[PDB]
């Protein structure tokens, strides 16, 4: 449930305690402005049907 | 009397070398790729309106190009101080 | 009279290099 | 990469129109 | 012109070889100076065609049989660089002179053993195209090509428990030296590769993995390869593994792949 | 006559091809 | 009113055709970037399949004689090319005889027209040979011979498969490569590549392609449909020669050249031979690949084949390999017989090591059939050897080891591939830049 | 200095003159005026009394300049 | 077909007879099996350095084959440079053309480089490159239309045919003014221009 | 420039995409869980 950041190993029976990196948006503005640039590419594509 | 003068502003070579802030350019280039995203999503839209009606250098493809240039530039300067000052102070 | 015409056309490259390297100059300095 | 790739869509941008135009030149001349 | 006497006397000097090479002890001096003076009679003939009329098919015939003999000559010889030059051009004569020329009941097995020999020295690439020549139905049909080729997709297939162990089926003496050329020579790509694969290895279990009937050899193959027998009587390989290049920041390297980047940016075309 | 010619057709191709560069290079600094 | 169509029209645009591509020839002489593609597509689309045979109401039977005498069916192709006509048009000069030899082939009826290919063909070669030796001036000729000559002689190759094989069709254009390699590439190089690779293959030859490989270089002006061709020719060199990971490289390279839809032949060729090169590395091919509509009934058996690769089970795959080997080699791919059947297994290992971290040599040789662990080890090496398979193996244990999962963003591999795709990008933006202007 | 060199062009180039409007029809229009001058007299001295044509072209919007 | 390149075993052989015909048969072959032969490298190069092999010259005219197919037209104009009679003698195909293209390019190269410094620091030249130069010279001075090697000669920097060239029949003055008009013209360096005009001058 | 060089030459036209996985054969999870849970003998 998220409610609590850990992870579990049972085959040593232990549970971990980890830092929780601060997701790092630039990389999700980087996909977005990525799969746009899909899309203005594939608006391109759309042209140079006219040549 | 000329570079007497220019001593003034005359970069430093420790200000040559220095690595800016390494927190600082990490909320630097958030901020640009953000205004790069915001930028690329009216662009999609002049792109989409390539059909000519009324043929018409605000908005999207210039600034779109000003904010390319300055967040390579200091990208890639910033790499380089930082990979020189690795290589070259040990 | 085919000479004359690679003579011309020889100096004609040389007259575009120079050309292409004052362009170049121009942009640099037309950039700052 | 994200700055070079936008450059490069750009630049094809840039390209596909210049050659819409001056092809569209050169039909309307005939 | 004198060019019939010439074939009656060249048919001559190879049945003289005919018969010497049914020897089975044959001086192979004797046959080779014939193969010399063939060397001379052979200019009045051809290997290109080059022929202005459509020759009588028996010059070319009797050419594809000296090169044959000489193939299995150089074979009697273990001479792997006279196989080579004589198959090189015995191939010309086999393939573009097929639509005229009929199947010799010698060219199964010196194909066969020819392939098995690029198998010996390693020629895979090479080996796998020349199949492509060779129609489907002989590799199905003959066991002259057929059982190299079965070794190889053995190899393939990885059976090398096989390879080491199934020699009773190969045709010919000439098979027997050449495979006993792919033992050691499998033996030592697999030592080569082991560096890829293990870490460690005991000699006694790899003596029964390389199917070594005499132990010593690996002696001496450790002592080729140098590798350091360890004190529980261990092969080691992870040595050279180790963890490479990951602690050493490549530096340098960046700073000229920056300046590449900058240059590309900032110059002018 | 083989070298005249030869010579100025790859000339000719050089001397085409490095206009169509100056061109671009032209325009690039108009703008 | 069906007769008379290609007066109202084609008389019309092909005489339109032809006068803009000599003033093309004649002012702004350089006729290379002009609607010469843009156009020869209406050959396929239109020509090629109107020319054909000797139609009446004008369209064939009425050419020739109409056109004469242009001082401003072979006896009537005679006068054109005669009848002290002015010469100086060097694609009318080429046009004129090269007009019936596409379309004359295209009417493929065999009968005593084979004979009039095979000659005017040669009534080609006259012109373009004399043209060749006088060093002609400057006017593009060499674009406007390559590609026709180059599609002649490839339908003359046809023919000589008919008859007498088709090594004439090398032996020459070999030597005219040479020719068109020392002045410049009118993008005749990398069609006579390709038809000196296909020359080669429709012999199953292949090796004699040292041309191929970098004794002489391929050009970078292939029209991405030169480009398709050449690139499918030498993933099928590369694939036979037991590279199989650079040949699927390239081929995949080669696959997204073709166009939308209509090179169904082309397209069903290369999914044909990159399905069995992915399989050959122990990858399963991407199902998209046998989903488009008319590649579903010709890709259906090796479908069925790959069904029976993601097995251990190869007497299942055997089963039914013999069913389906006719029409493996009416397609021209049947030596698969030679380069599947035994490396069947290497898909099985490659799950395996998929799956299992840590893994015992006896269990691998289990679950895909295999006899013995003995057996087993010799296979996993193997896997190793070939580099498809990054595990370790330790016989002192029974181990068999995936190498550890280490974080790679925290290494250099991260900057390595950005560091390509740099590469790619700026080098997209430079061939850019390179091409904004002409007028 | 920049207006002398460019005028300096005709003197240098005046053995040939049609190349001169290809190499000044860009210094001929510049954000800077006095390379404008240098332009406009290099091509008057370059093409010396010959009606070359392309320099009154290029001559022609420029005696309609802003700069005096 | 004959796919396979094989023969050049025959070649490798020490039969120089038996070389020679191989080389012959190699020549007809040259321009479909190129690369297959060039593979052979050092196995026919060396031939040229036998000097104890009877026809030197053949194996070179091979080798010079083989570069232009290759594209190395330096190596192609070294290889030929040591074959001599069967060096270029003959007009046979676009091949000689080729290498006659490259040849004497590369000779008015090296003689616009020595003329500039000629007085004694000229640099040596092979005058197996100056025999062929001379020999194109020979057949293009009478060969249809003569008046073209004024201008190589000029651009050679060769004097003595020069003047050679408008001594002849030269079909009326206009072609010695036409040399005049060239001289003054297209030809800016003034270190050859004076000479010329002295040439010109000892003409008129 | 297009290929007629080469061999151009509702079966089964599901809109939906789908996987090597889905043509496979086997009896009902429903079968298969039972089976498993008889066995182990719960």
């Amino acid at each position: 449930d998220k409610k609590f950041h850990g992870i579990l190993d049972q085959g040593e029976g232990v549970l971990i305690i980890f830092d929780e990196p601060p997701v790092d948006k630039t990389y999700e503005a980087a996909l977005e402005t990525i799969q746009n640039m899909s899309k203005v590419v594939d608006s391109l594509y759309n042209k140079a049907k006219k040549l | 009397e000329q570079k007497m003068l220019l001593n003034l502003h005359k970069k430093s070579w420790m200000e040559g070398l220095t690595l800016q802030d390494y927190s600082e350019h990490c909320k630097h280039n958030e901020s640009v790729v953000k205004e790069m995203l915001e930028l690329a999503k009216n662009y999609n839209k002049a792109v989409e309106e390539e059909d000519k009606m009324t043929p018409e250098k605000q908005d999207p493809k210039r600034h779109l190009e000003e904010h390319v240039d300055v967040l390579m530039t200091s990208n890639i300067v910033q790499c380089l101080a930082a990979m020189l000052d690795t290589v070259v102070f040990k | 009279d085919l000479y004359s015409r690679y003579k011309k056309l020889q100096q004609e490259l040389e007259f575009l290099e120079v050309q292409e390297e004052y362009i170049k100059d121009e942009q640099k300095n037309l950039k700052k | 990469y994200l700055a070079s790739l936008i450059r490069s869509v750009v630049a094809l941008h840039n390209l596909i129109n210049n050659k819409i135009a001056n092809r569209d030149a050169e039909k309307k001349e005939g | 012109a004198t060019s019939g006497a010439v074939l009656q006397a060249a048919t001559g000097m190879y049945e003289q070889l005919k018969g010497e090479w049914n020897r089975k002890s044959p001086n192979l001096s004797k046959c080779g100076e014939e193969l010399g003076r063939l060397k001379l009679v052979l200019l009045e003939l051809n290997f290109l065609p080059t022929t202005g009329t459509k020759l009588t098919k028996q010059q070319l015939i009797l050419a594809r049989d000296i090169l044959e003999i000489g193939a299995q000559w150089s074979i009697l010889r273990k001479d792997i660089p006279s196989f080579e030059r004589y198959m090189a051009q015995l191939k010309c004569y086999y393939f573009d002179y097929k639509e005229q020329l009929p199947e010799s009941a010698y060219m199964h097995q010196l194909l066969g053993l020819n392939l098995l020999f690029l198998l010996s020295q390693n020629r895979v690439a090479e080996f796998h195209t020349e199949l492509e020549r060779l129609p489907a139905k002989d590799i199905q049909t003959n066991v002259y090509i057929k059982h190299p080729v079965s070794l190889e997709q053995y190899l393939m297939e990885g059976s090398y428990n096989k390879v080491f162990l199934a020699k009773g089926n190969i045709p010919a003496e000439s098979y027997t030296f050449f495979i006993d050329i792919l033992l050691d020579t499998i033996r030592d790509e697999i030592a080569g590769c082991i560096e890829k694969a293990y870490e460690k290895i005991l000699f006694t279990e790899a003596t029964r993995i390389l199917f070594f009937n005499t132990p010593k050899k690996m002696t001496d193959y450790a002592k080729k390869r140098g590798w350091v027998l360890g004190p529980n009587n261990y092969y080691s390989f992870a040595s050279q593994q180790q963890k490479p290049e990951d602690t050493t920041i490549p530096s340098t390297e960046l700073a000229k792949q920056v300046i590449e980047y900058a240059r590309q940016l900032e110059m002018i075309v | 006559r083989q070298y005249y010619l030869s010579k100025i057709e790859e000339l000719q191709l050089i001397v085409n091809d490095k206009s169509q560069n100056l061109r671009r290079l032209q325009a690039q600094r108009n703008e | 009113p069906p007769p008379p169509a290609p007066q109202d029209v084609e008389m019309k645009e092909e005489a339109a055709t032809g006068g803009g591509s000599t003033g093309e020839a004649d002012g702004k002489t350089a006729a290379a970037a002009a609607e010469h593609s843009q156009r020869e597509l209406d050959t396929v689309t239109l020509e090629d399949i109107k020319e054909h045979v000797k139609q009446l109401e004008k369209a064939v039977s009425g050419k020739e004689p109409r056109f004469v005498l242009r001082a401003l069916l072979l006896p009537f192709l005679e006068e054109p090319m005669d009848t002290e006509a002015d010469l100086q048009f060097r694609p009318r000069t080429g046009k004129a005889a090269s007009t019936p030899l596409l379309p004359e082939v295209e009417a493929y009826l065999q009968l005593l027209v084979v004979i009039f290919m095979m000659n005017s063909k040669r009534y080609k070669e006259a012109q373009k040979i004399s043209d060749d030796l006088m060093q002609k001036i400057s006017t593009q000729n060499r674009r406007a011979l390559d590609l026709v000559a180059a599609k002649c002689y490839y339908y003359h190759a046809r023919v000589y498969e008919f008859l007498d094989k088709l090594d004439v069709v090398r032996s020459f254009l070999h030597a005219r490569l040479r020719t068109a390699t020392l002045r410049h590439d009118a993008d005749g190089q990398a069609t006579l590549l390709n038809l000196l690779l296909r020359n080669y293959l429709h012999y199953s030859l292949y090796d004699q392609a040292e041309k191929l490989v970098s004794k002489s270089v391929f050009p970078e002006q292939a029209n991405n449909n030169e480009w398709a061709r050449y690139l499918y020719y030498t993933g099928r060199i590369k694939a036979i020669q037991l590279e199989y990971s650079e040949a699927r490289r390239t081929m995949t390279n080669a696959l997204r050249k073709a166009p939308q839809h209509t090179a169904v032949g082309f397209k069903q060729t290369v999914h044909k031979l990159l399905i069995v090169v992915e399989l050959l590395l122990g990858e399963i091919p991407d199902r998209l690949q046998f989903r488009q509509p008319s590649l579903k009934r010709s890709l259906m058996p090796y479908f069925l084949l790959t069904q029976a690769v993601r097995t251990g089970n190869l007497a299942k795959f055997n089963q039914v390999l013999d069913q389906f080997g006719e029409k493996f080699q009416a397609d021209g791919t049947y030596t698969l017989i030679i380069r599947l059947r035994h490396n069947v297994i290497k898909t099985g290992v490659r799950m395996i090591s998929l799956s299992y971290s840590r893994i015992s040599l006896a269990d691998i040789a289990q679950k895909l059939q295999l006899d013995s662990p003995e057996d087993a080890e010799f296979i996993v090496a193997k896997a190793i050897r070939d580099g498809v398979i990054e595990a370790s193996i330790n016989h002192e244990k029974g181990y068999v080891q995936s190498k550890e999962m280490i974080d790679i963003y925290s290494t250099r591999e991260p900057q390595l591939a950005f560091h390509q795709r740099i590469s790619f990008c700026l080098d997209i933006h430079n061939m850019s830049v390179k091409a904004m202007r002409f007028p | 200095v920049r207006r002398a060199a460019v005028e300096s062009l005709g003197f240098i180039l005046f053995r040939t003159p049609e190349q001169c409007p290809s190499v000044v029809s860009l210094l001929s229009e510049s954000y800077n005026p006095h390379v404008r001058y240098g332009a406009a007299m290099a091509l008057g001295i370059c093409c010396a009394g010959t009606g070359n044509k392309e320099a009154i072209n290029l001559l022609e919007p420029m005696t309609n300049d802003p700069v005096n | 077909i004959t796919s396979a390149a094989g023969i050049i075993s025959l070649l490798d052989e020490d039969e120089p007879q038996l070389k020679e015909f191989a080389l012959h048969k190699l020549n007809a072959v040259v321009n479909d099996f190129w690369a297959e032969i060039s593979e052979s490298v050092d196995k026919i190069e060396v031939l040229y350095e036998d000097e104890g092999f009877r026809s030197r010259q053949f194996a070179a005219l091979v080798a010079s084959k083989v570069f232009y197919h290759l594209g190395a037209f330096e190596e192609s104009l070294n290889y030929a440079l040591g074959a001599g009679d069967l060096f270029n003698v003959n007009d046979n195909s676009e091949y000689v053309e080729t290498i006659i293209a490259k040849c004497i390019d590369h000779y008015t190269k090296q003689c616009v480089e020595n003329a500039d410094l000629p007085e004694g620091e000229k640099k040596p030249i092979d005058q197996r490159l100056e025999g062929i130069v001379n020999k194109m010279f020979q057949r293009c001075l009478d060969d249809h239309k003569y008046k073209q090697a004024i201008g190589i000669a000029l651009e050679t920097r060769r004097l003595d045919v020069f003047e050679k060239t408008i001594l002849e029949s030269n079909d009326v003055p206009g072609m010695l003014a036409y040399s005049l008009k060239l001289c003054m013209s297209l030809m800016q360096n003034k270190q050859f221009r004076n000479k010329v005009l002295r040439v010109l001058v000892k003409i008129y | 420039d297009e290929f007629e060089e080469f061999p151009a030459e509702d079966e089964d036209a599901h809109v939906w995409e789908d996987n090597w996985d889905d043509d496979n054969v086997e009896d009902d999870f429903s079968n298969q869980l039972r089976a498993e849970l008889e066995k182990h003998g719960y």
